């Protein structure tokens, strides 16, 4: 490691040499909490957890008991072991706590005055991170499995709900307008993201089993049919015609947008290009997913060589995005892992179960 | 509104005129309210259709009785086809350029009939008229002044056509869909239009057609409650309920502007 402080020193090797090489090689020295214990107050399962986007400090987290605990992950003690407290949080006994299980919440990109949150109670509920009451709720009539506020629109704040309706339903947070609709699939819609990239290109999938890439400014449906095969010829707007063999249940916008990670109840993960829809035909061999709703997974950023988190069973599966080797397995969970989230500041990971447990991975030397 | 001041038009009136019924048209009015048929759709027995259709004619004209100078459609036997006739002789006199619209071809063949009881040169236009020579009388008509009134059936008479050549509009009988009167009153006032234009809305007053008004007002208030503002005061010049058989004539954000904006939303 000498060497690329020599180099740089030197004016030899740009800095983002060191930067990305030492990034990497902290990933992959990845493995349970030596130093860091987070708190417990969730009586159930974690089904999510979102670090703000703006200096990676706070935490939210869904628990499948109806709490929400937002957490700090700063050291604040002087010791070099220490615990993530839990700051406030929308208890059981909290006016407005959900009836059922959190199984979406997400920070307001841009801002952390603010946090978004989705139940199977069919209820979208606009909390505010100061006062910490509900500004809003969108009430649905079928019951929410995810939503994703865009992470880049400077402009519009549309906010995608996958129900389990097959309607995609866009909720306005200016101006509350929840009626739009994008019609074309035919299920169960278990999962939906917007690209980092472009502002408008919602990426939604459906336990029918294709992925479908929507322009929501248009109106002509979809844009691209994500087919496994990518034969020559071309489809309407249908949920049909199998990205995966069975239900899709994950969607991942690699760092910058271009490609797109789709893992299904097929056991298996792909990566398409975002443009065409092209199945690049990478593999990653046999990833087990069997979860019956929405599985959260996520890519790292700033290292050498991209990597993604897939959960697998009880454990953390990590390969190689572009390449699919399987980098290695993280085994500390006794019970299905539901969500895990990435800290590029430090390259460190979170990871919640069914277990009742939020782990945390930090790197070792 | 906005942009008549950049685009120099001439100035517009909305005058509506409250007719009153002639004591035959009365009388004939009165006896089919007092008919037994309209008891029947009261009772929910028969289609409302009817009733409506033979009140909109009677009020119209008593044409349903066909009663020299008494001619089938004589204009002294409905109130509002004097009232038409005093209108035109005033025009005629002032050298003006009328446009008479109705809703019913059969009571624009009878005014036809009656303009050629007067000097009046008329030129007329409904759905019979082949569609060849449609625009050529337009054209016609906002060429050359000889002719003083044009006749027109609403529903061709509407619908984007440019009469500018035209002064004066008289609106005959009213209609359940008041977009047609307002495409019909907008036939003059357009851009080109070089004289001062004034429209005259004709109603029996208090019989089916002030009823009709009344209805067609609360149209244009549920439609301002969205287009134009949403501060539209409540309909309150009727109930609106199905009473109109009778006859009673007269005599990137900051999330903090986003939660107040929401916050204001939810206060209402």
């Amino acid at each position: 490691m000498l060497g690329f402080l020599s180099a740089r020193q030197t004016g030899l090797e740009d800095p983002l040499r060191l930067r990305r090489a030492e990034s990497t090689r902290r990933v992959l020295g990845l493995e349970l909490n030596k130093d860091r214990d987070v708190e417990r107050i969730h009586g159930g399962g974690i089904n999510t957890l979102d670090i703000e986007p703006v200096e990676g400090r706070y935490m939210l987290s869904g628990g499948s008991d109806g709490v929400i605990v937002l957490y700090d992950l700063e050291n604040s003690s002087r010791q070099s072991y220490y615990t993530c407290k839990a700051v406030c949080s929308i208890g059981r006994d909290h006016p407005d706590v959900h009836r059922y299980s959190v199984e979406t919440v997400q920070w307001y990109p841009h801002d952390t005055g603010m946090f978004t949150s989705s139940s199977f109670d069919k209820t979208l509920k606009v909390w505010d991170t100061n006062t910490l009451q509900t500004a809003d709720v969108f009430n649905f009539e079928e019951t929410v499995y995810s939503h994703h506020m865009s992470p880049v629109s400077t402009k519009h704040c549309l906010v995608a709900v996958g129900t389990r309706g097959p309607k995609v339903q866009l909720c306005d947070l200016k101006s509350g307008s929840c009626s739009h609709i994008l019609q074309g699939h035919r299920q169960e819609i278990l999962a939906v993201s917007w690209s980092p990239r472009y502002d408008y290109i919602l990426a939604t999938a459906s336990a029918d089993s294709r992925v479908k890439l929507w322009d929501v400014r248009r109106a002509s449906g979809c844009l691209i049919t994500l087919d496994q095969h990518n034969g020559k010829k071309s489809q309407a707007v249908e949920s049909a015609n199998t990205a995966h063999n069975g239900k899709v249940n994950g969607l991942c916008f690699t760092s910058d947008g271009l490609h797109l990670l789709t893992v299904g109840t097929d056991n298996r993960m792909r990566l398409w290009n975002s443009s065409n829809g092209e199945n690049t035909l990478v593999n990653y061999g046999k990833v087990c997913n069997n979860s019956k709703k929405g599985l959260k997974f996520t890519v790292s950023c700033g290292c050498s060589s991209e990597f993604v988190f897939v959960p697998y069973g009880s454990t953390i599966a990590v390969y190689t995005v572009y390449s699919g080797e399987q980098i290695t397995m993280l085994k500390g969970h006794y019970k299905t892992v539901d969500c895990c989230v990435f800290q590029s500041n430090f390259q460190e990971l979170y990871s919640g179960s069914r277990d009742c447990n939020i782990l945390a991975w930090v790197p070792s030397l | 509104s906005d942009v008549k001041m950049s685009l120099s038009l001439p100035d517009k009136n909305e005058q509506v005129l409250f007719c009153r019924l002639t004591d035959e048209q009365h009388k004939v009015y009165q006896n089919f309210v007092d008919s037994k048929e309209v008891y029947r759709i009261l009772n929910g027995e028969m289609q409302i259709f009817s009733g409506l259709i033979a009140l909109r004619k009677i009020c119209n004209h008593p044409d349903l009785f066909s009663g020299e100078e008494d001619q089938f459609g004589y204009w002294k036997r409905s109130g509002k086809m004097i009232v038409v006739e005093s209108l035109l002789k005033i025009w005629h006199k002032q050298g003006q350029r009328v446009l008479l619209f109705s809703q019913s071809r059969q009571m624009l063949d009878i005014l036809e009939v009656f303009l050629r009881a007067q000097k009046y040169t008329y030129l007329k236009m409904d759905g019979t008229t082949t569609i060849a020579s449609r625009q050529p009388l337009i054209t016609r008509y906002n060429e050359d002044t000889s002719i003083f009134v044009f006749l027109l059936t609403t529903r061709v008479g509407g619908l984007g056509v440019n009469l500018t050549g035209a002064n004066r509009v008289v609106i005959y009988d009213p209609d359940w869909n008041p977009s047609t009167d307002t495409q019909a009153r907008e036939r003059a006032w357009r851009i080109g239009q070089k004289k001062q234009v004034t429209v005259y809305r004709l109603l029996t007053a208090g019989t089916i057609e002030e009823k009709i008004y009344h209805r067609q007002i609360f149209k244009q208030f549920l439609t301002n409650r969205v287009l134009k503002d949403p501060k539209q005061r409540r309909f309150f010049k009727s109930n609106d309920l199905y009473e109109l058989f009778t006859l009673t004539s007269p005599d990137p954000l900051a999330s903090s502007s986003l939660l107040a904006k929401m916050r204001a939303r939810n206060h209402l």
